[PDB]
């Protein structure tokens, strides 16, 4: 896992890995969320989703009230369980696309990050000159040595 | 006007002030769903779903619990409201739902939600009572009615519940 995201130039600035993880985190976001919702109406009854979904109760009411009176607007006691289910669902889905697109459209993230503008400036930390340039670059990793060599000369 | 409350002033996003009893009106937290169907909920076998314990002899205490039967309820006010007549009982996740009290210095028997319901020492020992600390004994009076014994229907369970859980806002309060 990190041998891949050294290899293909940094993970991070992969837009759907970025995606994945604001859905991983949006589901402990949302089962925080609604599991602390459901147990603060349990004594009333706000656990037995399937009546509150049918037969709407005051617990159902008070966990829509209280959302709204806190954020602005409120889901229902079926449509939390929507959401519930894409976050969880497009964690993987995004995940998966991310993974397609590497090293067969994009082989160097941090670069397509600079391209799209993705990449914040900081301080030039080394200034190369143009004889450390050529000197300072590398080799391609190629294969092991498959023989022992002798230094006897 | 039997119109339960009124704006506290003429501007926009005031509070409502209960007219009268909000406990018994149904104001704020001790609202209810006043169109919630009144019918019992039903296992998936179609039988009621909630019903009293001596009704179904399937069910019996786990071994080793306390049986809450015959215990004092201590009110808010540390009175007596009462003792446990019986319990009830979901047949669809099996639990107890309500505790039902005999009242003390009263004829009525009412249902308690054990929600609202704690032990001494959270149950690890002791057992001796019970304790509802979200109302007082004599507001235990006016619990509402189921119209049966042997069963309860959705809208009853709302303002049942509904009622202890105003009690946390209204039970020490002159609003009545
Ligand atoms: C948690 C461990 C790390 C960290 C590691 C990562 C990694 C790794 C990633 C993110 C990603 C994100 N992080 Mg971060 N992040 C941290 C701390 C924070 C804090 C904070 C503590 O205040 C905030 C607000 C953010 C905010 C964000 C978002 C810009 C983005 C999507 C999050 C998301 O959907 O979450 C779940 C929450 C929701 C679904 C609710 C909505 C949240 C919205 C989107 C937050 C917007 C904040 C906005 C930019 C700033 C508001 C203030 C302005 C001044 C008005 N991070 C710490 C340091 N974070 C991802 C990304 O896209 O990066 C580019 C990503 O890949
Ligand atoms: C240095 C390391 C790299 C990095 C490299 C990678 C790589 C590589 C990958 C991820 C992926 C993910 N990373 Mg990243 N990641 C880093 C930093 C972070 C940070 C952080 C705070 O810094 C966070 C929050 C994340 C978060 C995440 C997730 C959003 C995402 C995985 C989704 C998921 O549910 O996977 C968990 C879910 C699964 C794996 C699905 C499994 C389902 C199957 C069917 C289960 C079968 C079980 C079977 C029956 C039994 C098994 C038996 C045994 C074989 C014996 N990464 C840095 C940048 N990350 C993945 C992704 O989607 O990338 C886009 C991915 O491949
Ligand atoms: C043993 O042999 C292997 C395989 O050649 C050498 O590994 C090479 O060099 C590494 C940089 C690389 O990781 C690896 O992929 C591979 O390319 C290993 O270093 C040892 O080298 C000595 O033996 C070499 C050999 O292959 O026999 C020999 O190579 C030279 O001689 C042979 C035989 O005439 C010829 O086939 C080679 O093409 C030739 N190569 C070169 C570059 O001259 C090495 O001699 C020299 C001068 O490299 C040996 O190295 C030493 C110090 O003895
Ligand atoms: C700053 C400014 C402009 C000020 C102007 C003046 C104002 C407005 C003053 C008024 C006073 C105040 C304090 C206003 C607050 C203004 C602010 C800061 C608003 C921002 C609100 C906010 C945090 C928005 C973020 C929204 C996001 C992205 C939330 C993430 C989680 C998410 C995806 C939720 C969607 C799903 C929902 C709706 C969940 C809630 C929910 C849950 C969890 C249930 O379990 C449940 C169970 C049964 C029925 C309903 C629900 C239900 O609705
Ligand atoms: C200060 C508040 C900020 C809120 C937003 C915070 C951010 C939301 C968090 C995570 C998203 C992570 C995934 C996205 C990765 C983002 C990086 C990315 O890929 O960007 C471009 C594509 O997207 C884009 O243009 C489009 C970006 C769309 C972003 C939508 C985010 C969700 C909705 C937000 C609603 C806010 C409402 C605020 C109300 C008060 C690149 O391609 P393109 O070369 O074509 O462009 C170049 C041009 O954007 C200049 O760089
Ligand atoms: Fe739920």
């Amino acid at each position: 896992t990190s041998a891949f995201s050294i290899r293909y130039g940094n993970l991070y600035y992969n837009p759907f890995h970025a995606l994945s993880i604001a859905f991983l985190y949006g589901s402990a976001v949302l089962f925080a969320m609604h599991g602390a919702t459901i147990l603060a109406v349990a004594r009333m009854g706000g656990e037995r989703e399937i009546e509150q979904i049918t037969d709407r109760g005051t617990a159902a009411e008070r966990s829509m009230l209280f959302w709204r009176w806190c954020m602005g607007f409120n889901a229902t006691m079926e449509s939390i369980h929507r959401w519930a289910w894409w976050f969880a669902v497009l964690t993987t889905f995004t995940g998966g696309i991310g993974i397609l697109l590497t090293g067969t459209v994009v082989d160097n993230w941090y670069l397509w990050g600079v391209k799209h503008g993705l990449v914040a400036p900081y301080p030039a930390q080394n200034q190369l000159t143009p004889e450390q340039q050529d000197l300072l670059r590398g080799r391609y990793q190629g294969t092991a040595p498959d023989s022992f060599p002798s230094y006897v000369v | 006007s039997d119109v339960k409350f009124v704006p506290a002033d003429n501007y926009n996003g005031s509070p409502i002030i209960p007219t009268g009893n909000p406990m018994i009106d149904g104001v704020g937290p001790a609202s209810w769903a006043e169109d919630r169907r009144d019918e019992p909920d039903l296992t998936y076998h179609g039988s009621h779903k909630i019903v009293p314990m001596r009704l179904d002899p399937t069910f019996s205490i786990a071994k080793g619990d306390p049986d809450p039967r015959g215990l004092p309820v201590i009110a808010a006010d540390k009175q007596v409201a009462g003792t446990v007549v019986e319990l009830w009982v979901n047949r669809s996740e099996p639990q107890v739902s309500y505790y039902e009290v005999q009242l003390a210095s009263g004829e009525r028997r009412v249902l308690l939600p054990t929600g609202y319901v704690q032990w001494p020492n959270f149950g690890l020992w002791g057992n001796d009572k019970l304790l509802v600390k979200s109302i007082t004994a004599a507001q235990f009076a006016n619990v509402p009615a189921t119209k049966r014994d042997d069963q309860i229907t959705l809208l009853e369970e709302d303002k049942i519940c509904a009622y202890y859980a105003g009690g946390h806002m209204y039970a020490f309060a002159e609003r009545s």
